[PDB]
């Protein structure tokens, strides 16, 4: 498919930025996670970035580390995440769905098999947190064979060489953590990540030239704060996402 | 783009977030530079000699092999400053940090030996040291925790995940991701992302170089085999390195068998794990069928690294090195045997290496063989553990 | 009738029951023989080198003396097998026992270090070892007690008298009185009846010989002073020996001042005791006005010998050596200072020597001086003790 | 004086051996010790060997070590022992009194002063447990100046040279732990010590050619065993000494 391409074209046709929220699949539970996700979408999320709980997320802060703890406490496994992914895609045919993975869960039962599974459930992209562009060959090749866009992070300490690689190897969107150079090398639309927790940062991202913004932990923080009340959790998630999406317009 | 090959066959690599690659390239570049710098070599040799106590002895153990045709020598890293081989490479890495104009050190530790080694090297070379240690390990290693603080290091408990070494490993990398400009991550074993497996081996290779020179001096020939325990792989690759091109010399790595391979309660990923990608490298790992990383179990807390250095997995693949395992009970017997017959208290880690040597001897007492066991560390720290088990 | 002079001026002698004199003459004769026997020398050199780890390092401590004109070196006996200098002479005495065709060893110990050293030497050289230890010390040194047993030694608690080192000293002699035919009493310090003060000095003199060679190599001249703690006197006389004829080299012995000389709670008999006759020798003693022997107090259990070697009392009398004292607090500060600035954990015993050196430096920071502190042992064993006191 | 000489001459004039019991002054108390001693004498002791409690009696077995513990527990000091010695001599003018000392209590306040004190209270001999003949010069010289007989132990592992010395240096009696050689060198009358705990050993000693026997710990054992009953202690001491003395006749 070309869900990202269709999304960005539609967003551009109305000078709008994309707002992409991140959540951990199965946090704090399978049932509640599915509801959280449906809420994020009803509230205006343009695409989703979903994490699959991993034992050692060496590339995540406390918010995410705790999110995995909650998920594992709920017995969430990669197999269950994929069952969830299938359900989510069956309810929402057009919203781009990107996974944030750790190399081992991808490599475990074979890289090709992982991306084949992604295509089967309808996933659109995959960002492997601990695979630099230097080690990405087998991953992006497998992704492309299965119509999965391989996503790469463009770090702050990046250089021109990394920029050329990321532009050449990525698809769907570039995970920005510069914008002119990326556009210059025809890189996938850039989404601003890291620190997106208020509407002004969304507007600032779009104004900077980015195609949108990703809220890497703010969503998870709202979940963390409303664990005691599932109903208040969804309500606050709706208000937050609604506010963040309006800022992209 | 790298200056050295990051892989040993299919194992190794640099599986870290993009933000950490510059730190690794910078580190690789500094190491290559340092290795060809005679002033760096002389300074490192000076610390090793006049501060750490190198060269270490090569002790012949006659009582233990009486009645057999086995001649056994123990490379005495237990006599190194700090009580273990860990000290060799932290001194080298500390010097590398300074060469890079770094003023702070980040280190990870399970049993605490590496934490203590990083702390003493940092104290000596004027480096601000912060150590990450799994809360579960902090609780069970109070002595080593106090030693670290006594030496001025800042000890930080890790409650995330299983609160053990692997969780300390992630937390260190996280910290380094955003501080590598002024801080150097002093990895504790011959594993992790390139250039660490290469760097640690090179900074531990004097173990084998000394052993070769000493054995030639005393026996006039090379060992039939050199044996070392394998937690992460540093003391073993340290001993093995200089002998790799000596095809007649067997290289035997000993992983902890714990309560027994068949019980699943062990720490032998190289021979009983499954290849995975974690801690910045592709290597054999202790993991679930699903791909989640598990802990390694052993009576010895120092053999807790849930994976193994990529160079060992490679040496095993091509058949240059052989890896076996030794259970808690076999290691306990070797520990008591050394204390009683040679008056040396070995670290429970080292005892695994010794136990396999004892097995080679006992199983074929009429086989003429010249063996060297790398006594990676002293076991004063294990006196309590062994105490409880006995009687 | 003796082959060597049993006295150092008015101090020393052989104040033992008549039944023990033959054992002492026999011992003296064996030692004199051994000293002129190149095979004995070569065998002793071999154990010292290949088993114990000699020569030990001479570490220059730059961080600690920064900003002053003091250059400080630490003779690293903490790196000796066993963690203290005790090992040097027990190996020599063990070889002497064998030379006399003895097969059993009797040893006394307070803090347990000597007990452990006697036990490891006995294990190595196939000697049956029995150690006497004051019940009070047995209770407070469980670690060292287990180490002894792990090494095959038989540990026997002493409840008589104050149940401390001195009481262990009497019990050993009692045993030896009726077993010296097949057993050798391995006295733990440079004290007791002749020939022990002489024997221990000679079997510890490599400390000073190595230090001289090392300092000449590194500085091109002798130290202005060498400093060592004095419990019984072995590590100190070991360091001093080779420098005695070097009149420009100051010899400084440091006795434990405990809570303070004026409090009477100390262990500094040489400078604050009174000459008496006990433990087979005439020497300064910790005793009541009535002549009863008292215990020496110190934060450091190793400096518990209630008297001092006769050669030190003599060196003091003629002014060749100077003796001072250091309190518990001064030693605790020196201990923490070394850990933090040089990454070396010194034994609380050694810390007294270091503390005096620190004082020499700090009191006159512009005085140019080249000092060597004998770091008699490592202080891993003191981690708990120091722990409690701090905060 | 010449109390030993007079004793041995009188014992010889009746082919009798001497029975010398040993006790620790002040064990288990000053009062009780004085009574014990008076009992030992009334029972037939020919001479006495008295120990002065010392902190580190490295030349004594458990029986004696415990005796010192009891004495110290009673607060017995060397000064008190000398007060006791004076009292004992004032009650018994002719019985030889020998002290078993440790070098430090003798050397403490000056060797000459110690022996001068011995003469003043009426002591006849002094055996310094940890002073071999090799180190005895100042001790025997001081003893002789103050009319105190210096006593030496003739060990089992002795040789001819030691025998000649002991014979030349000793006075009063030789503490035997051989008899022909001693007589040959004109040594002081020999008394058999060590292991004297039954009448037959006394008779065996006299029959061997010794002038008598010393009971080094048997007396102390009786004390130890009857600590609970002072009256039974004295009664048993009397029976034992009476039995031991009759065996010398
Ligand atoms: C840390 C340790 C080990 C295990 O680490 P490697 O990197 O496998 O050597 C082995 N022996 C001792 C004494 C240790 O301290
Ligand atoms: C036993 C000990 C001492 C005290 O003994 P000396 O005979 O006075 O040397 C000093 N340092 C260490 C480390 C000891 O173990
Ligand atoms: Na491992
Ligand atoms: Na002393």
């Amino acid at each position: 498919m070309e869900r990202y391409e269709n999304l960005f074209a539609q967003l551009n046709d109305r000078r709008e930025g994309a707002f992409v929220p991140f959540v951990t699949l199965g946090d704090p539970g399978i049932e509640q996670s599915l509801k959280i996700i449906d809420t994020l979408i009803d509230a205006g999320a343009d695409a989703l970035e979903l994490g699959v709980p991993f034992s050692d997320p060496l590339a995540d802060g406390p918010t995410i580390q705790n999110a995995n703890l909650r998920a594992f406490a709920a017995g969430v496994t990669p197999a269950q995440c994929f069952e969830m992914l299938a359900i989510i895609r069956e309810k929402h045919p057009t919203i781009p769905i990107g996974l944030l993975m750790y190399a081992n869960l991808v490599f475990n039962n074979g890289i090709d098999a992982f991306y084949a599974r992604c295509e089967q459930v309808g996933v659109d992209s995959v960002l492997v947190a601990d695979v630099p562009v230097e080690e990405s060959a087998p991953f992006r090749q497998a992704a492309l064979r299965h119509n999965i866009a391989p996503i790469f992070i463009c770090p702050p300490n990046a250089d021109d060489d990394l920029l050329r690689q990321v532009a050449s190897y990525g698809r769907g969107y570039t995970y920005l953590l510069l914008i002119e150079k990326l556009k210059e090398y025809h890189a996938a639309p850039a989404l601003q990540g890291f620190g997106i927790s208020s509407p002004e940062q969304v507007s600032a991202a779009v104004r900077a030239g980015a195609a949108g913004a990703i809220s890497g932990s703010a969503i998870v923080k709202i979940i963390e704060k409303n664990l005691a009340s599932p109903k208040q959790m969804l309500a606050e998630l709706r208000s937050f996402v609604s506010a963040m999406k309006a800022a992209s317009r | 783009t790298t200056l050295l090959n990051p892989y040993f066959g299919e194992f190794g690599g640099m599986y870290v977030p993009q933000i950490l690659m510059p730190a690794l390239n910078q580190l690789e570049e500094a190491f290559v530079s340092a290795q060809k710098d005679p002033e760096f070599q002389a300074q490192f040799a000076d610390l090793l000699k006049n501060y750490a106590g190198r060269p270490t002895a090569l002790t012949k153990c006659q009582n233990i092999t009486a009645g057999t045709r086995t001649t056994l020598y123990l490379k005495r890293e237990d006599l190194l400053h700090g009580g273990a081989h860990k000290t060799n490479q932290v001194l080298g890495q500390a010097l590398l940090a300074k060469r890079m104009g770094k003023s702070e050190i980040i280190a990870e530790t399970g049993a605490g030996q590496h934490g203590v080694a990083s702390a003493l090297a940092s104290a000596l070379l004027g480096l601000k040291c912060r150590i990450y240690m799994g809360a579960k390990d902090v609780e069970r290693q109070s002595p080593n925790v106090f030693r670290m603080r006594l030496m001025g290091a800042e000890v930080i408990p890790v409650h995330s995940g299983s609160a053990t070494l692997k969780d300390a490993c992630n937390e260190a990398l996280r910290d380094w991701s955003g501080s590598y400009e002024t801080a150097h991550y002093m990895l504790g074993t011959a594993a992790g992302p390139h250039p660490y497996p290469t760097i640690v081996r090179e900074f531990q290779r004097m173990i084998g170089e000394e052993t070769k020179a000493q054995i030639l001096d005393k026996e006039g020939r090379l060992p039939d085999a050199v044996i070392a325990c394998v937690g992460g792989g540093s003391n073993a690759i340290g001993m093995f390195a200089d002998f790799i091109n000596d095809t007649s010399v067997g290289l035997i790595g000993v992983e902890p068998g714990g309560h027994g391979i068949e019980t699943g309660e062990h720490g032998a990923p190289l021979k009983h794990g499954r290849v995975g990608i974690y801690f910045g490298m592709k290597a054999p790992m202790m993991q679930t069928a699903d791909g989640q990383i598990e802990e390694s179990y052993s009576i010895s807390a120092g053999l807790d690294f849930p994976s193994v250095g990529p160079q060992h997995a490679y040496l095993n693949s091509i058949g240059r090195a052989d890896y076996v395992s030794i259970t808690d009970d076999e290691a306990l017997e070797a520990f008591k045997t050394l204390c009683r017959h040679e008056g040396i208290i070995p670290a429970l880690e080292s005892s695994h290496a010794l136990a396999h040597a004892l097995k080679m001897m006992r199983e074929q007492p009429e086989k003429e063989q010249l063996l060297v066991v790398n006594l990676s560390g002293r076991g004063d720290k294990d006196i309590f553990t062994v105490h409880d088990i006995l009687k």
